[PDB]
């Protein structure tokens, strides 16, 4: 995942030129944890794996 | 912190046990002069205590 401000594919010119670009959605979130699990902490069922869409 | 929010333990939360009252009622039932029946004549022999009739 890589963030940027400016609307230049990866491999344009303009860009670093190397490697496909692919448009991102959400921020990326550390493999471990998945948000939100209980009101007082006990924590829920995370969810894990690349790519997989759950 | 948690991704999940809850006030159960102790937490600022809103929301009770409504209390509340009925308005006063007052019972009236109407004494009817009949359906009492009799039972034989004048005393005699009349049971003591008895509502007259």
């Amino acid at each position: 995942y890589r963030i940027g401000s400016y609307y230049i594919t990866e491999e344009d010119i303009n860009p670093g030129d190397s490697i496909s670009l692919g448009f991102g959605s959400w921020a990326k979130v550390t493999g471990v944890i998945m948000g939100t699990g209980v009101v007082n902490p006990d924590g829920s069922v995370p969810n894990a794996q690349r790519v997989e869409f759950q | 912190a948690g991704g999940t929010g809850g006030r159960v333990f102790n937490t600022i939360r809103t929301e009770n046990v409504p209390l509340m009252t009925v308005n006063g009622s007052s019972f009236s039932l109407s004494s009817n002069t009949h359906s009492h029946n009799m039972v034989f004549g004048r005393g005699d022999a009349s049971g003591h205590n008895s509502s007259p009739n």
